RNA sequence: AGCGA
């Protein structure tokens, strides 16, 4: 009788799996620029998270650019049909 | 029974097993050599008929 | 308890009585659990010797098999069915054929032999039929099909990746426990008989048997006995040298006098002796006989049924290997 | 319950440190010597692998100082018994001579017949002349424990269920109601007063002041005392303890008098169950091997429910990042489930829970681990806190439910005594009102124990000519192969005693009731009464009894002398063709509730050195598919289900988490892998210095 | 041949599946095979047309791939070799 | 044949139980009409009960009352023992108060409009000089058994004590048959039926109640065209 | 039924979470596996209806210890029960050696579809009636059935309605056109049950004898007629067995059943034995009711 | 809470199976067996109540110049389905001469009474035989067993025989446990009614529903504006 | 360590 508290949950695994799968999907709602631009900032991609410096430079434009950017993409996500059906995942 | 000198003697020998058995495809979890396990049955190739194929 | 009891539950027992029955109610439980113990253990054993019997082949198209008793004749001349036909006989292919009095054919080479089939053989008036057994299959590695004969669970005949071998391990060893050993005390007849028979063990009340034809050599010595056998060739006499009268004359169709006949390997006294003896007397085929007819007899005493062919699984397991007395030239110690 | 409190105490065990465990205590020890009659039960034993190892000791035997049992006997001198009681170990048994109890004594000390019942040094029975007994039995019923001498009826009941209905009497739950039994011994007030669960006047007097709580004596000198009552408290196995008053304000009660009720007594003496209304027939099946029907009015009427109270224990204890803390600002959860809590954690007293349910807001500190970029992005867009304090709060498990009587809570704060690196403790006491559910488990008092097949309706019910439905239904089949007929006797005389007989001695005493005793020849309905164990109610007097049985309201003898009844099926509507067996019996409610047995897993918690699942109720687990039942899937042949129960259920880690992301997403389950006790017997071969290797040909 | 209709678990009758093949092992990977087939037809219908084909007898409103298997097998529609 | 249709006759024998004859009735028949009308009253008479409970001294049910002699599960017993016929659906609500020593009878009780008590004479707990016994209870129609509603299901506070519920208000119910049977084939059986109430409802009102019951789900196998 | 088994609701929602789950989320109830697996958690009613869904056609096995022989593991196709207790089928207690003294049993599930075929064809309830060991039936029924059955089939001369051929001043009054009119009166408090009567049958085999007097050589049942002194009882023991099955006309002891199902077994198909040996169990219990044994 | 249903499962021309689904637990049992009883003994019918026949006067065993046994004829006449309208016994005959099988059609009947299986076998008659025998037919309920002659000898040749009033021949019933979860055990009743050819199983049964319906509104006619259970 | 089958 030594429980492993640490170990696999067996549910959370496919749970995120399928997590996963909606963010890329509810991200191809949005435009290809606001998605990329995202993905980048909470890395998503490669889980090296670029900040407003390095997309601004990979994107050629300024940093306050892409933070009114971030902030606009944002907003439009905090909007519930875009959030609907992310609310449940937490 | 009498595992410490089964294993000793078995080491100095080299015996292979060769789990031609069946409660050793039992302890290492493959399938054992009875009933839907022997070859005769575990590769069975299933098709469609091709008439009733043509007719789908 | 010589008092004894004298009052039935409706009548209501009186104190001692009562008393007394405890004692049988609480030796019955207690044996009850021990004994499950020990049956559990014999089934333990015996699925690990009879792991590697599974039927590989369709016919192993031998010849060889043995003979079934099949309703004995009777003196004043009929066919009386022998009782234990179901256990011994049923669910068997047969190797040869049944003619009789030079006539036709009857059953012909390899056939279920179910209750019409039986029935007509019995009509026809044959007793003995010499019939396929695993105990013959002549196949490598495990029973062919067609010796092991009808699957006793499908009433088919048995299919080509059955573990038969486990099948009779749990067969065989689960009717334990509902298994209370004979009432007699030096008699030994219970479920530890059928392990020590399994087991090999030279039966503790060992009896000897004979080792060649002949008269006996009969005679009563200072308080035991002192046998032998006189030859027929002849040869050495067997004298057998201390015979104890604590023992009883082995009594069949009368008791054993002075002078009577004797077959090779026939039991001089009353009880059992050691499969060994009776193998390197009279080889493979009495000791398969014995071992099958003995195991049979406690089974039957409980009136248990139990299809031979389990027993026949595990003593076929029992006599694979020989014994090198000398080596040849090759790598045998 | 309060017999199963006195029964754990006066018990002899055999095995102990300096005594013989069960690998050396073989059956030689587990026989009845002769010598233990009168000095050790032979009925009482458990049934388990203890038998008579564990005993309990005699009603009436006594402990020598040096540690022997001593037994009283009544001495007898030149044929004349007197009543000097002398306490005898067995080897002056066995020097002596020991007559019986139930010989015919003339009324002067003096047998009547010479030739008498007597035990010799060996356990010997003779029948030895009326001038060499020394000494006779105290009294019968001396040879029995204290519980196996509860049964009625026991000398008609065969050994085994006897021993059987003595080891279930101890296991019966303390119901709400707790009716006496119609039929009883003589050891159901003794019993109960003895065994302290019943509140006792100390010395005599008047009453005061009574409550639900506590009870004022007035004792005829000037001292008053106050007896206070434990309501409501959990017992060592989960069941209620309630102790309820029996007296008014104005009565009088004499020292040693029972003054108020305890868990399963009723008016001072003991009440294991309830009085039923049974039938002997084989109904629809459903009472076939050993099941019991029961009416729906058992359910409705409450008449057999039991109050359950299980604890639950949580402490906020130090750790390395800080210290735990007890409170409401948990993590992610709706205010929804927060409205039961109080204020400061725990949960409002009497509130209801159901499985899975919080009840102490706790948490503890969790340091710092990255973040999956996932939920990093998600708590971007739901602005929601790190809460580096993670969240273990006190869950109530899975298939619990039921009030929150008590909340027990310790503090550091109050210096009370708690363990190093504890702060806070605090345990809450749930409690359930169990119903009498199929399943369960009922018996009554000779070893006829049973599972409840089914809960009709009451309409659909054998009922009497008089609209009365029977309550239960027994089985015939287990009547005759078991010799238990004690419980058929049983009901006859209960169903005598519902009645209330009246022989008719209007022309001198009929014959059976010659040696009756007097206010015997007529009673009352649901009067109750008492055959001791094994000086009781004669057949003969039985079918006296049973003769004459004064009707219930109208003209109806519903049971004519036999002692069968016509009973109507209530579901088709016919008379069954032929009169059925039917009366009062007194069975018992056994603590082998479904709930408590009733188990599943679809996934949950793990082994640490092995990766196997789990195991207990306490737990989740799974059930042991063990190596018998391998060896039927083999016999069967079921490779390929052996394969799934040995690899993807059991070890296979990397497995597991495929098989259900496949069963999830609906694709197919894929093929196992190795098992991993498998690849830990490799792992220590190696560590062995054993080359083990797997070679392809 | 007279029998009541079968009902649930049981339809088609085992002894009218036993004369298709040799044994019901052979029965029994044959069903399982065809079973899994099927399941990767629901599976793949999204993307692509491939090998896959079934299912070949119309199958109910909610009904289990196995059940759909054995029923093809009692129809005679597919067929197999053993090892 | 017999042209001549059955009829019904009563006969009173107390206040609350009394007898129903019904006659002729085709030979084989009697058992089986009774059998049917005993399900029917011993099952689906609507009625009343009370279903929970609030004590205001109590947080819940196991608990005792300061004062009382009983204890709450107690009083929860004998209540559930308790006899009330209302007139309306909604759920109503009756009080009860009561101070001092005494006994606590049921016609203690004061009820609203509707609804009524038809046994004063319950003994329900006793009180001393410290009891004070306060409490409200909800009463509701229905048929019936049906146990404790559940307090998180409903949006019922923590003062809520719930009870199970028998909406019946039949007690017993038997029956038997005089068959004539003569030999000139003129045969009838006779059902004498016996109703006993437990003083809610006449067995007359109970009667008439359960045949009306036993014309709908008989309207249905008899509306086919 | 016989390859039927109950099952706990309380538990096979847990047992099939993961498949409830999914089809509940399927039918659009969840917006997600993670609300769906909370839906599942709270019981919110829906999940039962969905369940019964995923329930429908999928194997289980019992398992009880200590498994001693083969058929310790039965697999059944679980249904739906009110309560916490496994619904046993009472036919497979001998194979289980299991009273219900308050045994236990355990329940486990296969997965694969391999795992669900074998479970279906290898270790159904209803493919494994014989014993592996001497081929009896274990289905057979036992106990109360065979006390029912024994009081259905046994002959009581002197009995109400009996067969006499006395004449003179009236007729034989024990002839029967059909079993019907047999039930009827029957039904009518004329004619026990146990009673010698001579009934015309047109659904059963008459006995080989019989057979080969009337017809000889090709006697159909379903349309031909014949007469036979029997007792009603046994006329309706004889219509559960199948059609191609003779009359049998005797007293059912144990044995003699036994020596019915292993014939039945061993010349008719699976199914046909199993849906007999259930009729068997119906009739048994029905009759093991009405034959009054009790034990005062 | 919910309504009932009805349907059937047509087996044969006559031979049905009745389904009603789903009840309040248990309801089945409180109407199936009322149910099963009604169409028994509650359907009015009609049958042969005796039979004279000239040739036999008391040798009750065989009949002069036929083949078949008296006891047969009896049984074979003893399954005919009849029709009727006139209450008091009439009187039927049927006469044939000459050697030939004599069907049920050979009878002639009087004004209102039919035969509805007139191509049914019932006689043999041989070598130049004529056979004539009286049926008297009546109406009534149920099943009556062969009625003692009440007279002793006013027709000598009138022999007794029992009457099959019931049309329904045989009906049984069985209870289901459909849906326990969401409607918490409900019940389903089965019925499988058996009739002769005269009446229509549906037609039997809602004559059964018209019967009881009457039954029990005689009961519900005692305070009509009384509570139940409503649908 | 205790207990049920
Ligand atoms: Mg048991
Ligand atoms: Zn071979």
């Amino acid at each position: 009788f030594i429980e492993d508290s640490e170990a696999v949950v067996a549910v959370d695994a496919v749970s995120f799996t399928l997590l996963q799968d909606q963010l890329q999907s509810v991200l191809d709602t949005l435009s290809e620029r606001e998605a990329g631009v995202v993905r980048l900032r909470f890395g998503l991609t490669d889980g090296q998270p670029r900040t407003l410096d390095e997309i601004g430079q990979v994107y050629g434009v300024t940093r306050e650019r892409i933070r009114q950017i971030e902030s606009k993409t944002m907003s439009k996500l905090r909007h519930p049909s875009r959030s609907q059906v992310l609310r449940d995942y937490l | 029974q009498e595992t410490t000198r089964v294993l000793t003697d078995a080491a100095i020998n080299c015996r292979s097993d060769k789990l031609n058995g069946l409660k050793e495809n039992v302890i290492i979890g493959k399938l054992i050599p009875a009933g839907t396990g022997i070859n005769r049955y575990r590769n069975i190739a299933v098709q469609p008929t091709e008439e009733a194929r043509a007719a789908a | 308890i010589p008092r004894p009891v004298k009052s039935s539950f409706r009548e209501g027992l009186t104190v001692l009585e009562y008393f007394i029955n405890t004692h049988g109610a609480r030796k019955g439980l207690a044996d009850t659990a021990l004994r499950t113990a020990d049956s559990g253990y014999l089934t333990r054993r015996l699925v690990d010797v009879s792991q590697d019997v599974i039927v590989r082949e369709h016919d192993c198209q031998t010849e060889r098999g043995i003979v079934v008793e099949l309703a004995e004749r009777a003196p004043d001349g009929t066919l009386i069915r022998d009782p234990y036909i179901e256990t011994s006989a049923y669910a068997r292919t047969l190797g040869t054929d049944a003619v009789d009095e030079a006539g036709n054919v009857i059953v012909e080479r390899g056939q279920d032999l179910g209750d019409p089939e039986i029935d007509a053989l019995l009509a026809a008036g044959i007793t003995q039929v010499k019939v396929r057994s695993v105990l013959t299959c002549a196949t490598s590695t495990g029973v062919c099909a067609t010796c092991y004969g009808r699957s006793m669970a499908t009433g088919k005949l048995v299919d080509i990746g059955e573990a038969v071998g486990i099948v009779a391990a749990q067969s065989i060893g689960e009717p334990g426990t509902q298994l209370t050993m004979r009432t007699f005390h030096d008699i030994t007849g219970g479920l530890p008989r059928v392990q020590e028979l399994f087991e090999a063990r030279v039966p503790r009340g060992k009896a000897p048997i004979a080792d060649v034809t002949g008269r006996v050599r009969l005679e009563d010595g200072e308080r035991f006995y002192k046998i032998t056998i006189v030859p027929d060739d002849g040869g050495e006499e067997v004298v057998y040298d201390k015979i104890s009268k604590r023992q009883r004359l082995r009594v069949f169709k009368r008791v054993l006098s002075d002078g009577d006949h004797v077959e090779v390997g026939q039991q001089l006294m009353e009880g059992s002796a050691d499969p060994h003896e009776v193998l390197r007397v009279q080889g493979p085929r009495e000791v398969q006989i014995h071992l099958v007819r003995e195991v049979q007899e406690v089974y039957r005493a409980q009136g248990v049924s139990i299809h031979d062919k389990h027993i026949e699984v595990i003593v076929r397991q029992m006599l694979r290997r020989v014994t090198i007395i000398d080596s040849g030239s090759t790598e045998f110690l | 319950n309060p017999l199963s409190g006195l029964t754990h105490k006066r018990r002899l065990s055999a095995l102990g440190p300096g005594g013989l465990s069960r690998e050396r205590a073989g059956l030689e020890v587990r026989d009845v010597h002769p010598s233990h009659y009168g000095r050790m039960c032979p009925i009482e034993t458990p049934e388990g692998p203890n038998i008579g190892l564990i005993g309990s000791l005699s009603v009436y035997a006594r402990v020598n100082p040096f540690g022997f049992i001593e037994t009283p006997y009544r001495k007898v001198v030149d044929g004349v018994v007197s009543d000097e009681i002398v306490y005898l170990t067995a080897d002056e048994e066995d020097r002596h001579v020991v007559a019986q109890a139930n010989s015919p004594i003339d009324a002067d000390g003096r047998f009547v017949e010479p030739r008498v019942l007597v035990r010799r040094k060996a356990g010997e029975v003779e029948y030895v002349p009326s001038s060499e007994v020394d000494y006779m039995d105290v009294s019968p019923r001396q040879m029995v424990s204290v519980a196996t001498a509860m049964i009625p009826f026991l000398e008609h009941d065969d050994a085994n269920r006897a021993l059987m209905g003595a080891n279930m009497q101890r296991q019966a739950v303390p119901l709400v109601r707790s009716e006496a039994p119609l039929v009883g011994t003589g050891m159901e007030l003794r019993a109960a007063i003895d065994a302290g669960d019943v509140v006792v006047a100390e010395e005599s007097g008047v009453i005061e002041e009574v409550s639900a709580d506590y009870i004022t004596v007035m004792h005829d000198n000037g001292t008053r005392r106050t007896y206070r009552m434990r309501k409501f408290a959990r017992s060592n196995h989960g069941t209620c303890a309630n102790q309820c008053p029996i007296v008014d304000a104005g009565d009088r009660v004499e020292a040693g008098q029972v003054i108020a009720d305890g868990p399963c007594t009723d008016d001072g003496e003991m009440a294991l169950g309830k009085n039923l209304l049974v039938a002997i027939m084989p109904w629809e099946g459903h009472n076939y091997e050993d099941a019991i029907i029961l009416s729906n009015r058992l359910v409705e009427e409450d008449v057999l429910t039991s109050i359950h109270i299980e604890e639950h224990e949580i402490d906020a204890r130090d750790t390395k990042l800080g210290a735990e803390e007890i409170t409401r600002d948990i993590p992610n959860i709706s205010d929804e489930v927060l409205a039961d809590l109080d204020e400061r954690g725990i949960v409002r007293i009497g509130a209801e829970v159901r499985d899975g349910d919080i009840l102490v807001g706790k948490v503890t500190p969790k340091g710092e681990t990255e973040l999956t970029p996932e939920e990093r992005l998600l708590r971007a867009i739901f602005g929601e806190k790190a809460r580096e304090v993670r969240d273990t709060s006190l869950k109530v498990p899975h298939g619990e439910s039921g009030k929150v009587i008590g909340i027990r809570v310790f503090s550091r704060e109050d210096e009370d005594e708690l363990p190093a690196g504890v702060n806070e403790l605090v345990r809450v006491y749930v409690a359930q009102k169990r119903k009498i559910s199929d399943g369960d488990k009922l018996a009554g008092r000779h070893g006829n124990k049973g599972v409840i097949g089914k809960i009709l309706p009451v309409e659909d019910m054998p009922f009497l000519a008089d609209g009365t439905p029977v309550d239960i239904i027994l089985n015939t089949h287990g009547v005759p192969r078991r010799m238990n007929i004690g419980q058929i006797l049983e009901t006859h005389l209960g169903w005598c005693a519902h009645s209330g007989w009246k022989v008719d001695a209007a022309k001198g005493v009929p014959d059976w009731a010659a040696r009756l005793p007097d206010e015997l020849l007529e009673a009352q309905p649901n009067a109750i009464v008492s055959t001791p164990v094994f000086d009781g109610a004669q057949e003969a007097e039985l079918q006296g009894l049973l003769s004459c049985t004064l009707p219930n309201r109208d003209g109806d003898v519903l049971v004519d002398a036999d002692g069968k009844a016509m009973l109507f099926d209530g579901r088709s509507g016919e008379p069954f063709p032929y009169p059925v067996t039917v009366g009062y019996m007194y069975i018992m409610k056994l603590h082998h509730l479904v709930d408590d047995k009733i188990h599943a897993r679809s996934t949950g918690p793990y082994s640490m050195i092995t990766q196997q699942p789990l195991g207990g109720k306490a737990q989740f687990g799974g059930q042991r598919f063990g190596e018998m039942e391998c060896w039927a899937m083999q016999a069967y042949g079921a490779a390929y289900t052996l394969q799934e129960l040995l690899t993807i259920k059991s070890d296979d880690t990397v497995g597991r988490v495929k098989v259900y992301e496949a069963i999830v997403k609906g694709e197919n389950i894929p093929e196992p892998g190795i098992p991993e006790s498998f690849k830990v017997l490799l792992k220590e071969l190696q560590s062995l210095c054993l080359n083990v290797e797997v070679l392809s040909s | 041949g007279g029998y009541d209709t079968p009902l649930g678990i049981t339809n088609p009758p085992i002894d009218e599946l036993l004369d298709r093949v040799s044994s019901k092992y052979a029965l029994v990977i044959y069903a399982a095979k065809r079973a899994r087939q099927i399941n990767d037809y629901y599976n793949q219908l999204g993307e692509g047309i491939l090998e896959y084909v079934g299912p070949l007898v119309e199958p109910g409103l909610q009904e289990k791939p196995l059940s759909i298997a054995l029923r093809e097998i009692h129809a005679d529609l597919l067929e197999h070799t053993e090892g | 044949l017999i042209s001549q249709r059955p009829t019904l006759s009563e006969d009173v024998l107390t206040d609350n139980r009394s007898q129903f004859v019904i006659e002729p009735l085709e030979p084989g028949f009697g058992y089986t009409l009774g059998n049917s009308l005993r399900r029917t009253l011993l099952s689906s008479i609507p009625g009343a009960a009370v279903t929970s409970i609030r004590i205001d001294g109590v947080l819940h049910e196991f608990t005792t009352v300061p004062g009382v002699k009983e204890d709450v599960t107690e009083i929860i017993l004998n209540l559930k023992s308790l006899v009330v016929s209302s007139e309306e659906d909604e759920p109503v609500t009756m009080y009860l108060r009561k101070q001092g020593p005494g006994e606590v009878t049921a016609g203690d009780i004061v009820p609203p409009a509707g609804v009524t008590v038809h046994n004063p004479g319950m003994h329900i707990a006793t009180l001393n000089d410290k009891g004070k016994l306060e409490v409200e209870l909800v009463v509701e129609r229905g048929r019936g058994y049906v146990p404790a509603v559940q307090n998180r299901a409903s949006g019922a506070e923590i003062g809520r004590i719930p009870v199970d519920s028998i909406y019946s208000p039949v007690l017993k119910v038997t029956y038997k048959v005089d068959a004539t049977r003569v030999e000139q084939r003129t045969d009838f059986d006779k059902l004498i039926l016996d109703v006993e109430t437990k003083n809610s409802i006449s067995p007359r009102d109970a009667l008439a109640s359960a045949g009306k019951t036993l014309v709908e789900l008989f309207g249905l196998a008899r509306e086919l065209n | 039924k016989l390859h039927q088994c109950g099952l706990p609701k309380l538990m096979a929602l847990e047992l099939f979470k993961p498949f409830v789950m999914k089809r509940l989320v399927d039918l659009n109830h969840a917006q997600n596996i993670k609300s769906a697996k909370r839906m599942v958690e709270r019981q919110r009613p829906q999940v039962w209806d969905v369940l019964e869904e995923v329930i429908a056609e999928h194997p289980v096995l019992l398992n009880r210890a200590p498994t001693l022989h083969r058929l310790g593991i039965q697999a059944f196709e679980p249904m739906l029960v009110e309560g916490k207790a496994i619904q046993l089928h009472p036919l497979v207690c001998e194979a289980f050696n299991a009273d219900f003294d308050g045994d236990q049993m355990a329940v486990h599930l296969p997965l694969s579809a391999e795992a669900q075929a074998e479970a279906r064809i290898l270790m159904l309830s209803s493919n494994n009636i014989l014993s592996p060991a001497s081929g009896r039936p274990l289905a057979m029924p036992r106990l109360d059935m065979v006390t029912g059955l024994y009081y259905l089939t046994t002959e009581v001369p002197g009995d109400t309605g009996e067969y006499q051929p006395a004449s003179g001043d009236h007729p034989e009054t024990g002839v029967y056109s059909s079993p019907a009119e047999a039930i009827m009166a029957a039904d009518r408090g004329v004619l026990s049950v146990r009673a010698k009567i001579k009934v015309r049958l047109t659904q059963l085999r008459p006995p080989v004898e019989i057979e080969a007097e009337l017809f000889g050589h090709s006697g159909w049942q379903p349309g031909d007629a014949w007469m036979a002194e029997t007792t009603l009882g046994r006329v309706m023991f004889n219509e559960l067995l199948p059609l191609g099955y003779p009359f049998v006309n005797k007293q059912m002891h144990k044995k003699v059943q036994a020596a019915i199902i292993n014939d039945l077994a061993e010349r008719y198909p699976m199914i046909v034995v199993a849906q007999t040996v259930d009729k068997l169990k119906d009739a048994g219990f029905y009759w093991a009711t009405r034959s009054g044994v009790t034990v005062s």
